[PDB]
């Protein structure tokens, strides 16, 4: 059951801890703080291991995506950001797509637990190039299987 | 004498904008060039406003001319950007012209724009791109030219004035040794024609590139400038109407330069609002407004200068100020600006080996001009020192 | 049902006299486009809005819309297959050079129309003479139109890419085009349509009808100049070679070689003009709401209507095809060039002269026509003064 | 050989134009005027710089040994076809410097034909014009 490039997102850090974390912040600032905090957690991806994952490149930021089916029958995500704050935003996508199937990717409305969380709407992050293109890639990879 | 606040009220942009800081990536645009468009656009069908337009439309490649002191108006060729304006050049003069084992020079602060036609026309005829790099103060080594020039030397591409350092190397010397090896010079004037417009005739330039959107002007629009007897040695560019003067289907002649080399309908309303630009702009001292642009920029490097891990990657105190910070990544710095009412860019500003050059993978960079304002400096003084407080 | 008056009024250029009849050289704006360019050219590109929060977002809503306002004009199976260019001309000028003169071997052959408008002869020309191929006429039927009959006649092992028109700037004519293409594709052949008109009153579902390339400029539908389309099927695209080189269209270059992004990026070096794009967005999505079935059918009754009575004058002669939108003519021992500048005068615009179209109006017998283009903005009231105005051009011309 | 300048003078033009106030005599009476202008055979239309516009337009010269130029041209189009016959009638018979002294379009201000020569520039009466410019140089 180990898995390519690991991550804690899905298993170890949850939507749970996440509404815990992410709930009490009512202030812009301090939600990118959280987030910045939070992409600490995904591990950092050695230029060799990039190569295995889609570039889904923009002008600012290099953010790396990649996926593949687990033993268990579910989808296993994984990625990087140069950035800090979208490695944060990487680190709550992967949390909501993380050890599910195909069929569930394509019943769960894109990016709704960044509105969950108070993220979306609120931070111009979450709503640039780079998060969008992610979100493409996952309903691509999920249509793909 | 320069009156900022006079060249500041004619952009309405700039109650919207709040702090622009992003005038290398493309300029905010006077009433003028608006108003022209908004009336070319609405025009009653089949006097007044309509004789105004034709006169904008018939003047502006004399314009054109008097910005940059081209001999005539017919040494002026209208594209779609600086991207086309030199793409034109490699294929249709270099091209025919470029044996196997012939050099191409290209400088490392060379945009994409002025390298990518080169690797390309390269690619196609066997000659081989040789760099150009810089010397210690981030110029383009011009001192260097002589020992890099060899007898398979052809065309030397430089840029005017690099969109990262606002740098601008000694172009007066490159030309005269790439002449003396008996080659034709690429000048990238996308950057230098908004700041320090060429003299073609006094620079002996052979072809002089620029885009209209970061000259104040329309998108879609571009300028470039050949001497009249590279023109009439062109091929033809895009085929198609009005380049041509007869057709059949046993072969077609052609319109002399520039129609020659302007297939199809002409960006009219590109034209014209370029036209606009231009005429508006020449009510300015541009030496006046470009020295009021970069002691804004001074100010404000002055300022980050304080701030610890701040580097610079200016040259000759530009208009436009590269910079980045010890341990924070260019992306959430441009990130946070914007949240802070702050537009400025990130990124490779499509100069990769220029960066690598300099040892980065990005940098930030905010550009001055002359309808920016000492506020704008605090106001992005006060955004870094915000941004870096959530960052470091 | 389609309101002419209703798709008049949106259109400021004709808010004070003037009759127009040159929309198949250029046409009028509506309110949408005008106000979409005048926004974009009013409004930070960046991204910080303090004022105007809503109308920069409608700006990029519409921008990143554009491709799709245009996929859905055509049928296109997706929104990357839609590639921008300056112009219908250099769409074909680059299918011409980054698609065929790759795989264009000498004695091969380009089967192009003789009434193709330049904008899809010239190119084939050049690249004919680039490779060592050939351009093969494929000649007009009975009708005026290229006779898609003979192509089994002209069709041989050494025909790569058909070159026609979906529809003439001169005669209004189309070809019957899903035939072509069935031959054509019978063949392994690769078909540039030229659809500069046809986009415009008769736009091509090109799905259905199967076309490998399709090309069409936004001005002369209701849009900004210097922006125009470049339709490929998403194998094709991906096949082309990269056009100009430059920012944008590269992923990474150093001084050894660069690589590329996928089409349509691939494809569109440098800074787009992105005023044009978003103009023409905003006349896709304000031409939607209307009809196009109905308001050519009214276009196309105007010029019968014009026609009709024009017939009624000695020496009148038609060379409209297909009861078009389009009326091209002449009258016997008058020049056009008098005729177009009286006429100007009289306070209706029209065109002379040769229309692009030389090998057209050399199998016509002509050196040139007056063309009047009807538009689904011009009037029962822009027939009688059309009429009118010649007549009394005619007078001064006797 | 064509009367412009000498059976035809800016006198007997005046009489003619001068005293017209509506641009459709105007245009009447160019139409007329052009039908004096003979038409320009096949054998010196070859001596002659061609100019495609719209419109086909001719323009040839000869030079006297005194430097007195006589000009010859064509327009297929009748409404330039006048207006060349008067700018013939200012032309004709002119010295290059004579040429360069004047201002050729005077004779159209003149005659009250502005309007007229402004709806014709862009199909023969600009290049026509540089044209005359051009042999005086
Ligand atoms: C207008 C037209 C073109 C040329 O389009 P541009 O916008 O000038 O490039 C090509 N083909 C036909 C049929 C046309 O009507
Ligand atoms: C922007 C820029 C270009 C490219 O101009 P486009 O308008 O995108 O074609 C080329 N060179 C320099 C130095 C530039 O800043």
């Amino acid at each position: 059951n180990p898995q390519f490039a690991g991550h804690p997102f899905g298993t170890t850090v949850t939507a749970e801890t996440l509404r815990n974390t992410f709930a009490p912040l009512t202030q812009w600032e301090d939600k990118y703080r959280q987030l910045i905090m939070l992409g600490k957690q995904l591990p950092a991806l050695p230029d060799e291991l990039k190569a295995q994952a889609k570039e889904i490149a923009g002008c600012e930021n290099r953010v790396w995506l990649g996926y593949t089916v687990a033993e268990n029958g579910k989808m296993h995500f994984f990625g990087d950001s140069e950035g800090r704050i979208v490695r944060g935003l990487l680190a709550v996508l992967l949390t909501a797509v993380e050890g599910k199937t195909a069929a569930e990717l394509q019943a769960q409305s894109p990016l709704a637990l960044f509105d969950e969380l108070g993220l979306r709407a609120q931070l111009s992050a979450s709503r640039s190039q780079g998060l969008n293109a992610l979100s493409e890639a996952i309903i691509a990879a999920a249509k793909q299987v | 004498v320069f009156n900022p606040a006079q060249f500041r009220a004619q952009f309405p942009a700039l109650q919207d904008a709040g702090v622009y800081l992003d005038s290398a990536a493309t300029a905010l645009k006077p009433e003028a060039v608006v108003e022209a468009t908004q009336q070319f656009y609405s025009l009653s069908a089949g006097f007044a406003e309509a004789q105004r337009l034709t006169a904008r439309y018939e003047a502006a490649r004399e314009k054109v001319a008097q910005l940059l002191n081209a001999p005539d108006d017919k040494t002026i060729v209208w594209t779609r950007g600086t991207t086309e304006s030199i793409n034109m050049v490699a294929q249709c003069y270099a091209r025919p012209r470029l044996q196997p084992g012939d050099e191409i020079i290209v400088s490392v602060a060379e945009h994409h724009a002025n390298l990518v036609p080169w690797l390309m026309v390269a690619q196609q005829t066997g000659a081989k791109v040789v760099k150009l790099p810089l010397n210690a103060q981030r110029l383009p080594d011009v001192d260097l030219l002589p020992e890099l020039i060899t007898p398979r030397s052809r065309i030397l591409a430089l840029g005017q004035m690099s969109n990262v350092t606002g740098g601008c190397p000694d172009l007066a010397r490159a030309i005269t040794f790439a002449h003396s090896a008996g080659m034709v010079v690429m000048v990238d004037g996308a950057q230098g024609a908004v700041h320090f417009p060429a003299d073609v005739q006094q620079l002996d330039i052979d072809f002089y590139a620029f885009s209209g959107h970061k000259l104040y002007g329309p998108t879609g629009i571009g300028v470039l400038y050949g001497k009249s007897e590279l023109l009439e040695a062109m091929s033809p560019w895009l085929g198609g109407g009005k380049m041509v003067h007869e057709v059949s289907f046993d072969g077609f002649t052609t319109q002399s330069a520039p129609w020659k080399l302007e297939a199809g309908t002409p960006n009219v309303a590109g034209v014209i609002g370029l036209s606009a630009a231009l005429e508006w702009l020449a009510d300015y001292d541009i030496n006046q407004a470009e020295s009021w642009s970069r002691s804004l920029a001074t100010l404000a490097e002055d300022a980050l200068a304080k701030r610890p891990g701040f580097r610079s990657f200016r040259c000759q105190d530009s208009s436009l100020l590269a910079f980045d910070f010890a341990g924070v990544h260019h992306s959430d710095m441009v990130t946070l600006l914007a949240e802070y009412g702050i537009a400025l860019r990130a990124g490779q500003h499509c100069a990769q080996p220029l960066l690598a050059e300099l040892g980065v993978t990005g940098t930030l960079r905010a550009s001055f001009a002359p309808y920016n304002t000492k506020s704008d400096v605090d106001a992005l003084v006060n955004a870094v020192d915000r941004a870096l407080e959530l960052l470091v």
